């Protein structure tokens, strides 16, 4: 009912213009791990966790796609 | 259950990919519409 | 042994009457249907 | 197009019908314990009730088939129920499987009735108090009846399950074509579909029980 | 009618015989009903 | 060996709490739910989950199953429990 | 076990033999059965999850016929 | 028309036979007392 | 609404009681009587009689013969010649008498005594089937 | 060949040898009928 | 061809004749209900007769089916 | 004494038997000739005005019935009534009975009397029983109950509302009610 | 040819007439069930009549079958 | 020719009408069974009447048969 | 000609309608059996009624026959 | 012409529908027999109902006849 | 034209389906007669049910009629 | 075209099959009338069963209707 | 083509045969009503039989449906 918004205000919110530095910091951490090849230390549990949040953001891209074409089931045309 | 603030990278990726999806959907809609109507007409 | 960790074989060991007569009724259910 | 639900399913080129046929028994676990979980409790109770309801009428020779018949009434039932799941392949919809279930059982029953009991076996081809001028015809009748029995079994199973599934599918298609038209009509057709699904659950159980009961009655007639 | 496609018939006959006569009956044989105690 | 007294804490009868508690640290509480909705939208959008008569037969059979559970779940559950307690009492009386 | 290991030689370390895969499947069956079914005061979810995975497996092989009833064309 | 009516019996006779059969099937704890309370002594003249 | 009166020459089991259903083994078949039942009068044959009280409990008797009458005012009168509760009987004596009567039947030859034998046979059969 | 014929063939012997014999004759008949069908197709 | 056409027509016509077996089996299994409700202590003997009746009734119906095949496949 | 204890269930039972003829309101036929008259008494004397009352009622009824030309037959349950009535009424007599009064009456006695009344070749179109309805330790009253034949209950119009009724069930019910009313009279005349 | 065609059609039509025998046999046995449930002592006598009824009912149905063959083979 | 063809068709159609006589005999006897099970001492009238009913029921059916021949042979 | 052909077809079709009279006569002459077995002293009124019922039932069937002739001879 | 031809065919078909009225008469006049045999006092009260039933049953049958004429004469 | 022709044919065929409503009303009334003859004090409540049954039975028959018109006029 | 023509014909034919549901409902309620007239205290439970029977009987009839549409609209 | 045409015709004809199952279910679920109204304490054993009867009756009807598809799709 209303608890959905109660949680959304925390986690379903556009990122504030003040927190992008920490995000690009996480990005530079991940690309550093990619450069050195140290992702092999990541045990497959956390690797699967990261893959799942990646599929999460990919689903976000796809819901953006379906809201951008004004159609839910494929392309209306 | 107490909520948890998602890491800023995940939120930025979320909303960025969302906006890119809106853009891609609009572009592909406008791109497919002409060829769509053209094939609909040429089928008859 | 409490009756919730007991095997049907352990029960037959504790009460030899509960055992099924595999000689008079060799085939499933090893007992006449009415007493089933 | 329409019978796409009765075509032998193949995934990656392999005949996945084998797994669909082997799966039903995987839902009947067993245990050597004396007091066990709820699933095995209810399932053992159901097997007990079914055995009591089916085997009681038989003599000491018929009851040897108990393990057979109960197993039968379980297998079919589970299969039929598993058939009602969406996009599922129901192997009882195939004439092949029903024939291979009906001809061996009925054939073995008539054969065991003919090996021993041969005098009464040939006598069952004529009722007791039949008058004389009608003796011949009522033999040709009973022969053809006995010869059609296994067919009748297999077809009564197939025809029923197939038609049930096809009809549920067609009413679903109607609901689909009614989605973009009158919404109260869509709700009415959907309620008809729900009632039909309940009827199909019932018909699944009933067809299992009836196949089993007919085989059991033939056995009783030859034991 | 796909039921009349007699090519895939053995694929239906064999696992049914393996299931109805061996597996299911073996699962039944493990379902034993002991006699009630005194 | 005795049996544990409870199962695995499945949500909606489809997903266990293990998945939710595992996704909870990174994406919080609505994370798994937004994963599910993203997945279903991408499936019924990219024609992964085509819509046909099977969809409405599925809705009907799922509704029948959910109603049957919500109606006759307590009955079958406590009936199994009653069978077990009756067997247990009958056994203890024979001791 | 996996969810703990991060080595690719684990993949070759496993027994990819008929007995090996048979034992792996039996171990999975018993783990599921003992976590969800083989408990007193059990639930129906322990069966509904199997039925859900079964519906998924069915839709899998039904996709080859269901992709011909597509609403769109792209 | 039951069979015994065709034979020439009467429901009094049927009832007597049935009551006697139910009294005989009584356990000996009750049989003597039940036979006492339902015995006949009248004599036709 | 139903006023029930179950009686025997020496015992009154019910008297104007208010039960919900009474099953009787009429000579023309068995049937159950509830309130407002169609008025009828019948004669009994050896068999059980189950009386259902409003509380849901069932009292099972055995009647050898007698009469049943359900009336326009939902008043039932069931008069049995020998009404015994089920626990006062035994199975062995019933089976033995059944065998004796069958033997006398296969031995007898006259019509009236054969009918008497058959009546006793029916009484004992109803007995053994009612007991267990 | 161990725990197979120990768990699959030991319990099923009294049924596979004496009870289901006519069932096996019927299975032969059914296989013959199915072969005669698949032949003339 | 008109031959196969009339074969289909006659097959459907001969198939019509199963309504008799339908109504017949229903009677045997309805009168069985009534008869059991009247004298339940004959449940076994009644159920026997029931089968017999059914075994004949549907039999006649199955005859029609043969003619159908006798027209559709044997000709 | 004990009879006052064994009367209550017997009274309930007999009145429950008769409750049908009371509810359906069977009026009996007033146009027929064959009449049966049962009188209930004992074999023992010193009862007082019991057998005298029974005999007076039987005599008055025989008189008033024969005056209308109805062929009456008499049945005496007890040696006293048969002795009192045998001299003046011997032609009009069918069956008598003995051994009543020494032992308390039981349903076996009533069944025997009903048997011998049916196995007599006398199809009575109507009948009546005369006993001593017991009111109090000091007071009794000679009462008389009717007894209808098969054709009376069958041909009654108010008997159409009764179900599954044919001549056979009505015959069996008539016979059983004859036995019941004889039992009721026997239990009332012993008080 | 139209001749064989109408032969098939008339054969199916004449085959329709077995529904009467189906319904007939059914009633003869349904009523046998009821009659036995009423007066089981006459079981033997009842069964006899039953057969007789059946022996006539299906007979009529069989007649139709002849016409079918009379059209399909004899012509 | 189309004439003989439709003669065959109409013959089969008129033959269909025997189902009524079949079902008729069914009740004529079924009810005879029941009535005898009720009042066996009256078997005389119960049977006489039976024949009468049958003698009419099948009669109607036979009528159809005539039309069949009236179409198949008389025309 | 197609006219005479369809005349034959419609004649057979209209002839089908006698099954109703067949079954009708059957029920009446069956229920007459039962009713007489119940109250034989009422045989007079019942048999009268029986005829009446029959006289109407078959009547309806006869109607169909007219249409048959109305198609076969009157047209 | 094919028009008159199919008119004849449809007329016969619509005429088939009188079997229902025929069987309706049998049940009503058969159940009237039974009901009178059970409670002859209400003889008159029942005969009334009987007519009513008949007056409706055959009515439905007559409806079919109209369609027949509606096809044969009105068209 | 063949279109109007087959329209007439299908109209007659769909009209055949009223026999079911005819027989349905017959049994419902027949059974009303019997039930009233058994418990006349329940005449009113029974008659109510009677109408209900009739109101459904003929309803089904009427359905067929619509199809007839649905073929004859709506097409 | 002959295709639409035979579609109409087969639609009418499949529509014929509703007579079974019509007669079915007649018995379901007729017997409901009788059963209530016998044991009116069970009116509610009987009415339940009645609906159930009806809910199945007409169901079968409805099936035919689908085939009709399955021939007339789906093809 | 005439082949598909006669396929439609024979499909409708074979579909006609469901009337038997319709009338069958009515008798089975009606006689169930009566039998329960008689001996309600046997409701369980009766209902069982009811299903059995139904499970066979409609079965026969379903058979016809197969032939329909056997003509319409399998050919």
């Amino acid at each position: 009912l209303a608890t959905f918004w109660y949680y959304a205000k925390v986690e379903l919110v556009p990122p504030t213009p003040a927190e992008i530095p920490r995000a690009i910091q996480s990005l530079k951490k991940i690309v550093n791990s990619a450069q050195t090849g140290s992702f092999k230390q990541l045990t497959v549990k956390e690797a699967v966790l990261n893959g799942l949040v990646a599929t999460e953001v990919l689903m976000w891209f796809y819901v953006g796609e379906i809201i951008g074409k004004r159609g839910i089931i494929g392309y209306d045309v | 259950v107490p909520p948890v603030q998602v890491s800023p990278l995940i939120k930025l990726g979320r909303y960025s990919a969302l906006f890119l999806g809106v853009a891609y959907g609009a572009t592909r809609y406008n791109y497919l519409k002409p060829r769509a109507e053209e094939e609909r007409r040429i089928a008859a | 042994i409490p009756f919730d960790q007991m095997t049907i074989e352990d029960l037959n060991e504790a009460f030899p009457e509960t055992k099924l007569d595999k000689k008079k009724y060799p085939y499933w259910p090893h007992q006449p249907i009415e007493n089933l | 197009n329409l019978f796409a639900s009765f075509i032998a399913p193949t995934i990656l080129g392999l005949p996945a019908a084998v797994l669909i046929i082997l799966f039903p028994p995987l839902l009947i676990p067993t245990s050597k314990y004396l007091i066990n979980n709820r699933l095995i409790t209810t399932q053992q109770w159901l097997i007990k009730l079914t055995s009591k309801q089916m085997m009681t009428m038989h003599n000491t020779k018929g009851r040897t088939w108990s393990l057979m018949l109960v197993s039968l009434i379980i297998f079919i039932a589970t299969t039929n129920l598993l058939g009602l799941l969406p996009h599922s392949f129901t192997p009882t919809t195939q004439l092949s499987m029903n024939l291979a279930m009906a001809i061996p059982l009925w054939a073995g029953t008539v054969i065991m009735g003919f090996r021993s009991k041969i005098k009464n076996a040939l006598a069952h081809f004529l009722p007791q108090g039949t008058p004389t001028p009608l003796i011949p015809m009522l033999v040709i009748i009973e022969t053809i009846s006995l010869l059609i029995q296994p067919m009748a079994l297999a077809v009564r199973l197939t025809a029923n399950i197939t038609a049930g599934h096809l009809l549920m599918h067609l009413i679903g298609s109607a609901t689909l074509a009614m989605s973009t038209i009158n919404l109260p009509s869509t709700l009415i057709i959907f309620t008809i579909l729900i009632l039909l699904t309940i009827l199909e659950i019932a018909v699944a159980l009933i067809q299992a029980y009836v196949f089993t009961l007919l085989v059991s009655l033939y056995l009783h007639d030859n034991t | 009618m796909p039921q009349l496609n007699t090519t895939v018939w053995p694929t239906m006959i064999t696992p049914m015989l393996l299931t109805l006569f061996l597996i299911t009956q073996l699962k039944m044989l493990n379902t034993n009903y002991h006699l009630p105690p005194s | 060996p005795p049996l544990p007294e409870y199962g695995g804490k499945v949500r909606y009868g489809l997903i266990p709490e293990e998945f939710f508690q595992f996704l909870y640290p990174k994406t919080g509480v609505t994370g798994p739910y937004v994963l599910g909705t993203g997945l279903i939208l991408y499936a019924l959008s990219k024609e992964i989950y085509v819509i046909s008569a099977e969809t409405f037969t599925a809705l009907s059979v799922l509704g029948v199953m959910v109603y049957g559970i919500k109606k006759y779940g307590p009955f079958v559950a406590d009936f199994a429990d009653k069978l077990n307690e009756q067997k247990l009492a009958q056994l203890e009386e024979a001791k | 076990e996996v969810k703990l290991g991060e080595l690719p030689s684990w993949i070759l370390m496993r027994d990819f033999s008929p007995s090996g895969i048979f034992g792996a499947f039996q171990r999975g069956y018993y783990r599921y059965y003992n976590k969800y079914i083989n408990v007193k005061k059990g639930s129906i979810s322990g069966i509904t999850m199997v039925l859900a995975c079964y519906v998924l497996f069915s839709y899998s092989f039904s996709y080859k016929h269901l992709k011909h009833e597509r609403l769109r064309k792209y | 028309v039951a069979y015994w009516r065709q034979a020439g019996l009467s429901y009094i006779r049927y009832s007597q036979i049935c009551a006697k059969a139910v009294r005989d099937a009584l356990k000996t704890e009750f049989k003597a007392n039940a036979e006492k309370t339902s015995g006949s002594n009248v004599k036709i003249v | 609404q139903m006023s029930f009166t179950f009686a025997s020459p020496t015992q009154v089991f019910f008297n104007g009681a208010n039960v919900r259903q009474v099953d009787v083994p009429t000579l023309t078949g068995a049937f159950g009587i509830l309130a407002a039942h169609v008025p009828t009068l019948q004669v009994l044959r050896p068999g059980l009689v189950v009386v259902h009280a409003e509380d849901g409990t069932t009292s099972k008797y055995f009647v050898s013969s007698g009469s049943i009458a359900v009336n326009a005012d939902s008043s039932v009168q069931l008069l049995a010649e020998e009404a015994v509760t089920l626990d006062m009987l035994d199975l062995g004596a019933a089976k033995a008498n059944l065998e004796k009567a069958q033997a006398e039947l296969v031995g007898t030859a006259d019509e009236a005594t054969r009918a008497e034998i058959q009546i006793r046979i029916e009484a004992n059969e109803a007995l053994v089937k009612a007991l267990e | 060949l161990q725990s197979i014929i120990k768990n699959i063939w030991i319990p099923m012997k009294p049924y596979y040898t004496k009870v289901y014999q006519e069932i096996w004759i019927g299975m032969g008949l059914m296989g013959f009928i199915v072969y005669k069908i698949r032949a003339a197709d | 061809d008109i031959d196969t056409a009339a074969k289909f027509i006659g097959a459907g016509a001969a198939t019509v004749g199963v309504a008799g077996s339908g109504a017949g089996i229903g009677t045997v299994f309805g009168s069985l209900i009534i008869g059991y409700a009247r004298n339940p202590s004959l449940k076994q003997q009644l159920f026997s007769y029931a089968i017999l009746g059914f075994a004949l009734s549907e039999a006649m119906g199955l005859f029609c089916l043969m003619v159908a095949f006798l027209i559709l496949f044997a000709m | 004494a004990r009879a006052e204890r064994e009367l209550k269930p017997a009274r309930i039972y007999g009145l429950g038997s008769l409750a049908l003829y009371e509810k359906a309101d069977i009026k009996g036929p007033e146009d027929k000739k064959k009449h049966l008259l049962i009188g209930v008494s004992s074999d023992r004397g010193l009862c007082g005005a019991i057998h005298s009352s029974i005999a007076k009622q039987m005599k008055s009824e025989v008189a008033t019935l024969t005056a209308a030309g109805k062929e009456v037959m008499l049945v005496g349950i007890g040696d006293k009534i048969r002795g009192i009535l045998y001299r003046t009424h011997s032609d009009q007599f069918l069956v008598a009975f003995k051994e009543v009064g020494r032992k308390p009456p039981t349903f076996g006695d009533a069944s025997v009397i009903a048997l011998e009344l049916l196995n007599s070749g006398y199809e009575f179109d109507e009948g009546s029983i005369i006993f001593n309805k017991f009111r109090s330790v000091i007071s009794y009253k000679t009462e008389e109950k009717p007894i209808f034949s098969l054709n009376t209950v069958a041909s009654a119009d108010s008997m159409s509302i009764y179900d599954d009724i044919d001549a056979d069930v009505l015959q069996n019910y008539q016979e059983y009610n004859l036995a019941n009313i004889i039992y009721y009279s026997l239990k009332e005349s012993t008080t």
